[PDB]
């Protein structure tokens, strides 16, 4: 209960009642598939059941705003520290198409040996708690309403603290994660042993849940020198994860692949990367595959970042995705603002639903160069996969830094990351389970000596306590708040204030953030100082150059920068004036035929700008079916008076170019007085314009609207149905 | 390539001989993995019974750093709140409670 579209999201009463808060629902939720769905005039062969509300493209204006939706779930990262912002954020994407909503959490958590509470103010993420958890999806389970498609809430279980995170993910609803053993090995030097051990459990909560699980690999691209090396280590660790999680019970169909198209323009990239694509999906039938974009090959451009993201989504076509997540445009220049996540979901859904059945008519020729490198990939990742058994296990081959070098396997440079079995953070909390050990839950993975209180109950040892907080929700003990200047309630009346004035924002409430693009006729270093002071010039504060680009090294620099405005500006303080569409003037003329007599009067030779009004070229009145009898220049006050009675017509339109003497307003006037000397002046239009025209001096000339510099077709047609649809 | 002569004794499998392979060796690799999952526990899942059980975090940490120090780890910080409960007949709620402040790890020790 609540939402309507033209009211804003009630953050304020949220966070009410969180308490008392339950999930909705369970689990993760694919889109539904729509068999030959017509939108408008069009037959959809890739499509899901489309929004009940949502924001179609711009040029979808073109085709009865239809917001048709591809058939892969489409994810978008929202997590700026404050995640009260954030909620305001989601619902924007959601209407736009995301239905993976991802929240990153706050710089380092991995490290926290146990869950956290309460709402403390994060960086580069959101604190991961179970209250602010709660408020997500209880804020998502409205938006799902009011979009009318579920949306899948996402965050990681990664961590010396996954079977933590993991509980309190599952009893909260959380939809999907990562865990991946390996990314707390490599990249946070958690102990090897007890990473392991660990996401056994992590994993069979995630699989009681029915979360969707994603994995690290796409990390393995971030750390490697050369991208289009690593391919080998990314199957390795694909597989590792994937055959790891299967037989922890987790569901085949519910283990999704991380993976990112290894490079980027100028590399040839479709060629590096189509085979790797095919390889990995033949090797790996069965799993799900999480499309991740590019972030390694990257920069301040957003331009430069959509198009990578279009051949990104190509590779996806190209083969498969279950899942196709995104990376904002502005990655490469600043934390994601509010714009730049809908240009992300916009760029992904608009190419998708472009390449709309591409696959009936194009094909991969498997048979080839493309055929025998997946094949020699193939090859590769084998012969990692044995020289890890040769060298003792798992364990000793990330001793030995197979993990994390910049070679192309087999190829070994020898600058790996090696990790101490016995060293990392977590190094000796491994405990061996005794033979009277037990557990009392739903959903523990090892050893469990259940028999022995009872033998009847191995198989729900969570009745030895008539059910744990799975079974038994209010069980689970809730906690608000521990920081008491560190919360979200702190930090909201910190802006009551916004909550009857406005200010621009990027991320968070009134946080004044702008963005500013110019171009400089200068070197780039000097224009890019020259920036930041027409920036200050303007009134800016926090002045700072987020992209450069160089145009030619003489001859100027574009230049893109970020500033906070300095103040607010009244709603109430704004004055704002309270459409006569194509089709409406189509179809004008004709329930009711129209015709026009146009001339240049005077001795005026100018024809151009007459014409430019009437030639279909520009959308002149001819595009709408008016007739037009052109008379040519230099037509005189009344052949053109004349004629529009000897043709019967419904109005006169004449042009005056050359001015002197007011030569211009003046021929007007006795256009109009030989209208009236004559007696047509009543059931007739008159119309004119000019270089030095307008259309005020116009109408204190007898003659019926005026048109100057700038007037399009679109402007004369919709006048000329409208002083009609008034006599007639 | 070293890769020439590395891949010599694949030359002449097929794609699916090629594929189980690739998989018959995760599964070797992984085995011992999950089987130390099997054998033994961490703070971690500890903790995560704990929440399981109902208590807070903070009443997780404080159980576990305690069944730490007494040497206790291998039978299960549940199994250990459980017992108690049992024994001087309470509810899996107040004995955990009392654990978390130091009562009856005594007793818990026999
Ligand atoms: C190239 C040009 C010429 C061309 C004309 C091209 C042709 N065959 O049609 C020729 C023909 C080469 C020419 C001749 C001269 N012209 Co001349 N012509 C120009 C110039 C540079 C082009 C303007 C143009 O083409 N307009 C482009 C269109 C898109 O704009 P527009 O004409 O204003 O029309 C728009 C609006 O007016 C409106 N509109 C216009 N009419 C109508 C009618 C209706 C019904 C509606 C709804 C809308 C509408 O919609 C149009 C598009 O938005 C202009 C300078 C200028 N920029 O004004 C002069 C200019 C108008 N002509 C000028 C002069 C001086 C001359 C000459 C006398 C110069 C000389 N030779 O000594 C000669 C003689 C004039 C003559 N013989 O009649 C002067 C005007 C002097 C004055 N204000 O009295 C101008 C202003 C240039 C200048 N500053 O010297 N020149
Ligand atoms: C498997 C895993 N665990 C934990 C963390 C980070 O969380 P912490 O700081 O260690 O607590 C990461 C982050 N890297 C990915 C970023 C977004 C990306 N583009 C995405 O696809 O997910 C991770 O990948
Ligand atoms: C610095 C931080 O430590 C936490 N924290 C954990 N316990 C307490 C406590 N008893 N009092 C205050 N903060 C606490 C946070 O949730 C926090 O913001």
């Amino acid at each position: 209960l609540q939402l309507r579209v033209n009211e804003k999201l009630d953050v304020e009463n949220i966070l009410k009642d969180l308490d008392k808060y339950t999930p909705k629902r369970r689990g993760w939720t694919w889109r539904q598939p729509a068999e030959n769905l017509q939108m408008g005039p069009f037959i959809y062969k890739d499509a899901s059941t489309p929004l009940e509300n949502s924001v179609a493209l711009p040029s979808a204006k073109y085709f009865g705003d239809i917001d048709p939706q591809p058939l892969p779930v489409i994810t978008t990262e929202i997590a700026s520290g404050r995640f009260e912002d954030d909620i305001r954020r989601m619902r924007m994407a959601a209407w736009h198409g995301a239905d993976h909503i991802m929240v990153i959490r706050t710089a380092g958590q991995s490290h926290y040996d146990g869950l956290i509470e309460g709402t403390p103010q994060g960086i580069g993420g959101v604190p991961i708690t179970r209250k602010q958890v709660r408020a997500q999806r209880k804020a998502l389970d409205l938006i799902e309403e009011e979009v009318g498609r579920p949306i899948n809430y996402h965050s990681y279980v990664s961590g010396v603290a996954g079977p933590d995170i993991a509980v309190m993910f599952a009893e909260e609803g959380v939809n999907g994660a990562h865990q991946d053993p390996q990314y707390n090995v490599l990249y946070r030097n958690i102990n090897m042993i007890r990473s392991f051990i660990d996401a056994c459990e992590s994993k069979t909560i995630m699989a009681w849940a029915d979360m969707a699980q994603i994995d690290g690999a796409h990390n393995a691209n971030a750390t490697a020198r050369e991208a289009w090396k690593v391919m080998p280590e990314l199957m390795v660790q694909h597989a590792l994860n994937s055959i790891f999680s299967l037989k922890v019970g987790m569901k085949k169909s519910n283990i999704c692949l991380s993976t990112v198209p290894p490079t980027a323009p100028p590399a040839p990239s479709m060629y590096l990367d189509l085979p790797y694509a095919v390889a990995l999906r033949e090797m790996f039938e069965g799993y799900r595959m999480r499309a991740q974009m590019n972030t390694k090959y990257m920069e301040a451009s957003t331009r430069e970042a959509t198009v990578t993201h279009v051949l990104n989504l190509l590779i996806s076509k190209l083969t498969r995705a279950d899942i196709q997540s995104t990376i904002t445009p502005d990655e490469g220049r600043n934390v994601p603002w509010h714009i730049y996540n809908i240009e992300a979901c916009d760029t992904a859904k608009q190419a998708l639903i472009g390449m709309d059945g591409l696959m009936d008519m194009v094909q991969l020729k498997r048979e080839g160069v493309l055929g025998d490198t997946v094949r020699e990939l193939k090859e590769r990742a084998v012969l990692f996969m044995e020289e890890i058994i040769e060298a003792g296990g798992y364990f000793n081959a990330v001793e030995q830094g197979f993990f994390v070098d910049s070679g192309y396997y087999p190829e070994r440079n020898g600058d790996g990351i090696a990790r101490q079995i016995n060293g990392g953070i977590g190094a000796g909390t491994v405990f061996e389970r005794d033979e009277d050990y037990m557990a009392p839950v739903t959903a523990h993975f090892g050893y469990n000596n259940v028999k022995q209180y009872d033998e009847a109950l191995v198989s729900e040892p969570s009745k030895l306590i008539d059910g744990c907080t799975l079974e038994v929700p209010e069980k689970i003990v809730y906690i608000d708040e521990l920081d008491e200047n560190d919360n979200v309630n702190v930090r909201m009346e910190e802006t009551k204030e916004f909550r009857s004035m406005i200010k621009p924002e990027v991320e968070w409430q009134a946080d004044g953030t702008v963005l500013l693009t110019m171009f400089l006729p200068t070197s780039k270093r000097v224009a890019e100082f020259a920036a930041i002071e027409f920036a200050k010039k303007m009134n800016l504060e926090e002045v700072e150059v987020i992209n450069r680009e160089v145009m030619q090294e003489a001859e100027g620099t574009r230049i893109e920068l970020k500033g906070r405005v300095p103040f607010s500006i009244d709603i109430n303080s704004l004055v704002i004036p309270p459409i006569l569409s194509e089709d409406e003037i189509r179809e004008d003329i004709e329930k009711t035929p129209l015709k026009i007599v146009a001339a240049t009067v005077g001795e005026d030779e100018h024809s151009v700008g007459l014409r430019e009004v009437i030639d279909i070229k520009h959308g002149g009145i001819e595009k709408y079916g008016v007739e037009v009898h052109y008379l040519g220049t230099s037509v005189p006050v009344e052949k053109l008076v004349d004629a529009a009675i000897e043709l019967k017509a419904d109005a006169i339109l004449a042009s005056t170019i050359i001015s002197h003497d007011d030569i211009h307003y003046k021929n007007m006037k006795r256009i109009h007085e030989l209208a009236v000397e004559k007696g047509i002046r009543d059931k007739i239009m008159i119309g004119c314009g000019g270089t030095q025209v307008t259309p005020e001096v116009a109408v204190k000339q007898g003659v019926d609207a005026g048109f100057g510099r700038g007037s399009k077709g679109i402007h004369v047609a919709t006048f000329l149905v409208k002083k009609r649809r008034e006599m007639r | 390539d070293d890769f020439q002569q590395r891949r010599a004794h694949l030359a002449n499998l097929s794609d699916e001989e090629l594929q189980t392979r690739f998989w018959e060796m995760a599964e070797k690799i992984v085995d011992p993995l999950l089987d130390l999952g099997k054998k033994n526990t961490t703070p971690s899942i500890e903790r995560s019974v704990l929440l399981r059980m109902g208590f807070s975090s903070l009443e997780a940490k404080a159980i576990v750093d305690k069944t730490m120090d007494r040497g206790l780890m291998g039978k299960g910080a549940g199994h250990i709140v459980y017992k108690i409960a049992k024994e001087k007949n309470i509810s899996v709620r107040e004995a955990g409670l009392a654990l978390s402040e130091g009562k009856y790890w005594d007793d818990a020790i026999q």
